[PDB]
């Protein structure tokens, strides 16, 4: 919410994706962290979208806020 | 005031500056897909030239094979073979049927647009080597050019059209020179340059009768022009218009069905009138070298430059295919008003009064 | 092999006129034009400094923050200091907007504020008025939407309702609040805005608001920074930007750079060749770049293009947002901006500062010549690298507003004009972008230059622009830029490629525009055009002929000049031109010449019959494109003699 | 093993690296490659891809979009 | 002179190309009804 996290996108996103496999309990918290990060990255998150989508389908992760944010990013609307 | 129309010419011209300029054009790109497909077509062309040249060295065998027999709605007036792509345009008085001789299917059907009195006499294939077009000169004078004539995803498209002149009309395309020489009932042989879209030279024929046929020589100026009275003039366009006429030998009295010239440096004008007698002339001689008499009542004739077969016709359904020396090869038993050889393969089309199109082949 | 024969063959009837249709491209809705130009006519400086007194709400630390408008109030004594700060503050604002009526209010009453605001509203009823509020000396604003002022005796803090404060000020206005809980004012302002909108059934978008802090946040108490931290940022950005740079951890990278060297930095804020003016110029580019990349195009032109002073305030607001963020402070704006503090361009600003004031020890002490920054050079290098692979419609280049800033000097003007042309070449989408960023009034100002090296570059740039937006013909006549091009068209040494573009530019200015036809006629275009009518370039011959045809389009004066010069006679040569574009252009001009006879003397009729028979010998022509214009040309002849052609038509019936 | 080899293959087959179509193709492939080099979970594949982006490609890597990817890569776990 | 230019427009009216014949016919018909 307060700091800039663009620099450290890989250092976080890759452990998160890995956390969403190895443990289903953290899946909720981690997805909430991911959506917030996505909101902060914006168009810079476009790179990671293919890989994360792959991990979501593997465990049917259907987050409301995240799907909205991706939809907005692909559309290009800013809010 | 609403009748005042304004062309989009001044606006279309301004589009030149919207497009980029500094960058390399698409044609200069050696690795572009259009150039690769063009180089692939030229690779296919050089193969078809080589393979056809190899068949000529093996001689010409008897030709009796019928690849197909279809029927058109109209009478076949003029036939041409596309040099490389198998597209055999068989035009009619009020249409241009585009047939094929590998699938064996009707590919397209145009309407030329000309009135009922007029008739499409002559036809050519412009830019036959690649991105070919179809010139369609009408007998009254109208010339017009058609693109995308046997395509899957495309329709008829008339590129350009302009009233020429003003027998019917005769044409001799010269791909390398870029010129086009309309002629017919008039006493003039115009030379329309297609790069400048203007008539360059208007050579006077010097003959009362109509110019029934007209054939020229590549890499030289040797405009041969048969005439309805019988004579066969030859003109050189390099000299002055008054001096353009070189020879005027007359040894016939009938319409010249097809005064055809060979592409060799040893040019031989094989002229066959309605009488049906061949007289092989030369451009450098005043009289005929060889003489032949084939059919009494000739109706239409065709020749091939690569193979010297004088494909004759007959009222009694015969198709005499003799040599220039006059030897008998075949007499294929079925107004045969259209025969047409390929520029490369020894294929011979035939077309009787009945609207039936064939395509023969030498095994 | 049999391939050299194939490649060396003319492809007949395969050219632009054949493949593409002869049709004009539909002009897009050019929205780049500014709707209106605002002018900040007057400024209200409400200063509640309360010098010599401390507000009860905030228990100030013993050092606290003393500097106000870069003036220690306790040094000068209470009354003089308050007058001095008001004077300096006016000067500071006069750096950005020197032509505005300033009226200070120093610890004002309520009536005093009422009479002040109502007078400034009377002066500029329809124009923006700035309201500056500095509440460092009064208690923090209340939740009920109130702001504190004094009583006549300065014995009681009187509250002032934001509703009443926004009553006296009008619709077009901008509000700057520099106080502790400044968010409360902005919230309550929008409330009273909504409350007024509810009352209107049975002034929101117009009113802009900037606030130093969020309602919860407090202003920093740090002795190093000035107390007037927000106002200083808005009004002296470079000054605090260097002082803040010297407070960060990044000073270790430049040892021997204290605040004392920053005080004694040489130069001024105007002279861009000095060290101080260099930074100000760089800063203006960087801030305008961040804004264009982050904000949506609509809101950018609203704030950064409408009027200069607002654009300057928001430019400096972005710097305030960055600095105050580092002290748990968040500035607030009424049109909410997305956070720009972490933009990449900010890193470039640090390096630019670092290199600029690493030389200061040698400039002050050794007296070394200040070498200019490579910043603008390197930014053009980045734009050039982008152009190499810029064919695709990818994200636009960040540096586009920097290219604009580079055009203002001469040092890099040649390189920028080149690159800008290459960019416009890419396509009409790019020309639209360059018009939206606001290149037009600067490219037009360069037409006042006399540097002949610029002539080929400006001709190119203007041809691309006028190809898209033909309405700019209005502007070129106003500024007498058509004379600049006339000179290029009468220069034999100028290549025929650039002279061709020049003839097109003139053919657009003249196109269906009587003011431009009358202006180019007086500039002797027809005589100049005929001098170039027999050039060895088929593009020039075509357009020069269209240009000639357009100038006498429904304008008999240009026809008479053509009759004196005898142009119609010289045009018959083009009727036998090889290139059918030229023949067509020739038919166009000869047709437009006939069409505007307007029942002149008999001479005209004999000339029209001479032009008729010369056109009547273009029937047997190969190109139908020419034959089509031949009809349109003979249409003009029929329209002129409609009564005569009716006699011929009725005869053969 | 397929991803790791297909990466080595494409990076080798782009040694022929003016035609706009080829540039747009190289730009597309190299954008996909950079995405794999940033986003692939298996850090061996990410290392191979990054190592394969040699001097040859530096004309393309210097583009803004490609440089924004590379910056993220300076904060890799490995 | 007008006889000659009307005969010219007759040639453009009977043009092989459709676009030229169409535009020539419009302009030629806009005379007839006057």
């Amino acid at each position: 919410e307060s700091l800039d996290f663009t620099d450290y996108a890989s250092r976080i996103i890759h452990p998160i994706v890995r956390t969403l496999d190895q443990s289903p309990e953290l899946r909720s918290t981690a997805m909430d962290t991911l959506s917030s990060l996505v909101f902060q990255l914006g168009k810079k998150y476009q790179i990671f979208i293919p890989m994360v989508n792959k991990v979501l389908v593997r465990h049917r992760i259907n987050h409301q806020r995240y799907d909205v944010l991706i939809c907005r990013i692909v559309k290009g609307y800013t809010l | 005031i609403s009748a005042t129309v304004q062309t989009g010419f001044c606006d279309w011209s301004a589009r030149y500056f919207a497009q980029p300029v500094m960058k390399i054009p698409e044609e200069h790109d050696l690795e572009s897909q259009i150039r690769k497909e063009r180089e692939w077509r030229f690779l296919r062309n050089s193969r078809v030239r080589r393979q056809a040249q190899q068949v000529i060295q093996k001689g010409i065998t008897r030709l009796d094979d019928q690849i197909f027999l279809n029927r058109n709605p109209g009478v076949p007036s003029v036939v041409k073979f596309h040099p490389f792509t198998p597209c055999i345009a068989v035009a009619d008085k009020d249409s241009i049927c585009f047939w094929d001789w590998e699938k064996g299917e009707k590919l397209d059907y145009f309407h030329n647009g000309n009135p009922r009195y007029t008739r499409v006499t002559a036809m050519e294939y412009l830019n036959g080597q690649d991105c070919s077009l179809l010139l369609t000169a009408t007998d009254d004078g109208a010339i017009r050019v058609w693109k995308n004539f046997a395509d899957l995803e495309k329709n008829p498209e008339m590129v350009t059209a302009w009233q020429g002149l003003s027998a019917g009309m005769v044409v001799d395309w010269e791909q390398e020179t870029g010129l086009l020489m309309s002629s017919g009932d008039v006493r003039i042989v115009r030379i329309w340059d297609t790069d400048r879209e203007m008539k360059v030279q208007d050579i006077p024929t010097g003959a009362d009768s109509c110019v029934t046929s007209l054939s020229c020589d590549s890499h030289r100026s040797l405009i041969v022009a048969g005439l309805g009275d019988g004579s066969i003039r030859v003109y050189d366009r390099r000299m002055a218009l008054s001096e353009c006429r070189v020879m005027t030998y007359r040894e016939h009295t009938a319409w010249v069905v097809k005064a055809s010239l060979q592409k060799r440096p040893d040019g031989h004008i094989v002229s066959v009138s309605v009488n049906g007698d061949v007289r092989i002339f030369d451009p450098r001689m005043p009289e005929s070298v060889n003489v032949l008499q084939i059919v009494k009542g000739l109706t239409a004739l065709d020749i091939h430059p690569q193979a010297d077969l004088i494909a004759c016709g007959s009222v009694n359904q015969f198709t005499a295919i003799y040599n220039s020396s006059g030897e008998l090869i075949n007499n294929i038993k079925y107004a045969i008003s259209c025969l047409a050889f390929h520029p490369h393969w020894p294929h011979l089309a035939v077309g009787s009064n009945d609207y039936y199109i064939s395509v023969y082949s030498v095994e | 092999e049999a391939d050299l024969t194939d490649w060396n063959l003319p492809l007949a009837f395969m050219k632009k006129r054949h493949c593409e249709k002869i049709e004009g491209s539909k002009s897009l809705a050019q929205s780049w034009r500014m709707k209106d130009r605002m002018k900040t006519v007057s400024v209200a400086l409400v200063l509640c400094l309360n010098v010599g007194v401390d507000p009860p709400d905030v228990v100030k630390t013993t050092p606290c923050a003393r500097l106000e408008c870069w003036i220690d109030p306790l040094s000068m004594g209470p009354q003089k200091a308050l007058e001095t700060i008001g004077a300096n503050l006016q000067k500071q604002y006069e750096n950005w907007q020197p032509r505005a009526r300033y009226k200070q209010s120093l610890d004002p009453t309520v009536d005093e504020v009422k009479k002040l605001c109502t007078s400034l509203r009377r002066n500029a009823k329809e124009e923006r008025v700035l309201f500056h509020y500095n509440g460092h000396g009064v208690p923090r604003p209340t939740v009920n939407g109130e702001v504190w002022v004094f009583n006549k005796n300065y014995t009681q803090y009187i509250p002032l309702s934001i509703y009443d404060l926004q009553t006296w000020m009008g619709s077009p206005s901008i509000f700057v609040y520099d106080c502790s809980n400044a968010g409360l004012i902005v919230k309550s302002f929008k409330q009273f805005a909504l409350q007024r909108e509810q009352e209107l059934e049975v002034s929101m978008k117009n009113c802009i608001q900037l606030a130093a802090c969020e309602a919860t946040e407090l202003l920093p108490m740090i002795p190093d920074l000035p107390a007037d931290l927000f106002t200083s940022c808005l009004t002296t950005p470079i000054k605090i930007a260097l002082r803040w740079f010297c407070m960060q951890k990044c000073v270790s990278l430049v040892p021997g750079v204290t605040l004392d060297l920053i005080e004694k930095i040489p130069g001024r804020l105007n002279d861009r060749r000095t060290p101080l003016g260099e930074l100000n110029w760089i800063f203006t580019a960087i801030t305008d770049t961040i804004a264009w990349n982050v904000l949506p195009r609509d809101l950018f032109q609203k704030l950064f293009r409408q009027d200069l002073l607002v654009a300057s305030l928001f430019r400096n607001f972005l710097l305030a947002e960055r600095i105050m963020r580092s002290y748990n402070c968040t500035p607030v704006s009424s049109p909410r901006l997305p956070p720009t503090y972490m933009h990449a361009m900010w890193q470039a600003w640090d390096l630019a500062v670092d290199i600029c004031l690493s030389q200061l020890p040698t400039i002050i002490e050794e007296g070394t010549a200040f070498r200019h920054s490579p910043f603008f050079a390197e930014q053009l290098t980045a734009f050039q690298v982008w152009l190499t692979m810029g064919v695709e419609n990818r994200n636009p280049p960040e540096q586009l507003p920097i290219v604009l800033q580079v055009l203002l000097s001469q040092v890099h003007r040649l390189r920028a004009l080149d690159l800008l042309g290459r960019f416009l070449d890419l396509g009409p989408w790019a020309v639209s972008l360059a018009l939206s960023v606001g290149i037009f009034p600067y490219v037009l100002k360069l037409l006042q230059s006399s540097a002949r090296e610029l002539r080929p570059l400006l001709v190119f740039i203007w041809a691309k622009i006028l190809a898209v937006d033909s309405s700019c013909q209005a502007d070129l006549v106003k500024d007498n830029g058509h004379k600049y091009f006339l000179s290029v068209l009468a220069d034999p040494y100028m290549p025929a490629e650039h002279r061709t573009m020049t003839a097109f530019i003139l053919a657009v200015i003249v196109n269906s525009y009587h003011t431009g036809q009358e202006a180019c006629l007086q500039g002797n275009l027809i005589a100049i055009c005929l001098e170039q009518l027999n050039d060895p370039h088929p593009l020039l011959r075509q357009w020069v002929a269209i240009c000639l045809g357009r100038i006498w389009q429904n304008f008999d004066s240009a026809r008479w000049c053509g009759v004196r010069d005898s142009a119609h006679e010289k045009l018959y040569s083009l009727l036998s031109d090889p290139i059918p574009e030229v023949r067509c252009a020739a038919v166009f001009a000869l047709g437009t010449f006939v069409g505007n006879s307007a029942e002149r003397t008999d001479h005209s009729t004999t000339i029209d019959h001479n032009v008729a028979m010369m056109l009547a010998q273009l029937v047997s022509d190969g190109s139908p494109m020419v034959r089509k214009e031949l009809v349109v040309a003979l249409s003009h002849l029929v329209v002129q003699y409609e009564s005569n052609f009716c006699t011929v038509a009725l005869q053969f019936i | 093993e397929i991803r790791m080899e297909a990466a080595r293959t494409c990076s080798r087959l782009l040694t022929p690296s003016v035609s706009q179509t080829a540039v747009q193709v190289v730009a597309d492939v190299l954008s996909k490659l950079l995405v794999v080099g940033i986003t692939d979970p298996d850090p061996d594949i990410r290392y191979c891809v990054l190592a394969s982006l040699d001097e040859r490609f530096d004309a393309h890597l210097a583009q803004a979009e490609n440089l924004q990817a590379l910056f993220v890569a300076l904060n890799d776990q490995v | 002179v007008y006889t000659q230019i009307w005969r010219v427009l007759l040639h453009l009216a009977a043009d092989p190309y459709p676009e030229v014949s169409d535009v020539a016919m419009k302009v030629l018909n806009s005379i007839a009804y006057k």
